[PDB]
């Protein structure tokens, strides 16, 4: 269920490559869905934020 | 949409990633909202989440979420469960601590969802609780009665010569002689020895001044 440190970090680095310079937003999305392992669901959740 | 909980938690998150306080101008560089849009969110969320000061507008993050003070807690209990000493950079702890070191455990995640705070990491939550939860402050001197009286107390005194009600946000009495000033030289020394730097104490002071109104 809950992600491992290496899984979270791999997902973080991948999300940061797409959403450059959005470190706080990438982490905010990773903390809101800590069980999610899908890069595409995590990317669509980030894109839903109007800020 | 100034009332959205997602945008409020994201502001709390940025403020706590930068020490619990930021100038409005510096906060704007990190969130895609115009100045009036950000101002509307801060205003409608109010002083229970954001304390705004005209120092040059400055913003201090706060919360009503509290940590459980029980030495042994028997569930149910709807507070956060975490090691207090660990957050102050002073837990000696194989880990034989009887208090949770997993800041974002399943139990704590649920409490964070109730306070609309899911999205904060363990470092940002520590900064937030340190300036909002009075459980993180050092002990108050019980023999301290007020200013210009009793030679301070019976005693340097290792405890705070501050109003207890002021720190807990409930000093609703007009005849209070006890100090509400945390930026005093002696208070800062006691706060520092217990893990609270003067920037954190100034955040606490502003939050407590906000509760006093
Ligand atoms: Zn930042
Ligand atoms: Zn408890
Ligand atoms: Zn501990
Ligand atoms: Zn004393
Ligand atoms: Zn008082």
């Amino acid at each position: 269920g809950i992600r491992k440190t290496r899984e979270t970090e791999r997902l973080r680095r991948q999300l940061l490559e797409v959403f450059w310079g959005q470190d706080h937003k990438v982490d905010f999305i990773l903390q809101r869905e800590p069980y999610c392992r899908d890069i595409n669901q995590l990317s669509e959740a980030l894109l839903s934020l109007n800020f | 949409n100034a009332a959205d909980p997602e945008v409020c938690c994201f502001i709390t998150k940025i403020l706590c990633a930068h020490g619990g306080r930021m100038a409005l101008d510096a906060l704007l560089q990190e969130i895609a909202l115009s100045e009036p849009q950000l101002c509307e969110v801060l205003q409608v969320a109010g002083p229970d989440r954001f304390v705004v000061l005209e120092t040059t507008r400055s913003v201090v993050a706060t919360t009503r979420a509290r940590v459980c003070r029980r030495k042994y807690c028997q569930r149910p209990c709807d507070n956060l469960h975490l090691c207090k000493l660990n957050l102050l950079g002073r837990c000696n702890y194989r880990n034989l601590c009887k208090y949770s070191h997993e800041v974002l455990s399943e139990e704590n995640f649920k409490v964070l969802k109730n306070h609309e705070l899911s999205g904060l990491n363990k470092e940002e939550l520590a900064v937030l609780l340190l300036q909002s939860d009075p459980f993180f402050m050092p002990e108050i001197c019980k023999s301290y009665k007020g200013e210009g009286r009793q030679q301070i107390c019976n005693q340097p005194c290792s405890r705070l010569h501050i109003c207890d009600h002021f720190t807990r946000g409930n000093c609703r009495f007009p005849n209070c002689l006890r100090s509400h000033n945390l930026m005093d030289r002696k208070v800062l020394a006691i706060m520092r020895e217990h893990g609270l730097n003067p920037d954190v104490v100034q955040n606490i002071q502003d939050i407590c001044n906000s509760k006093h109104m």
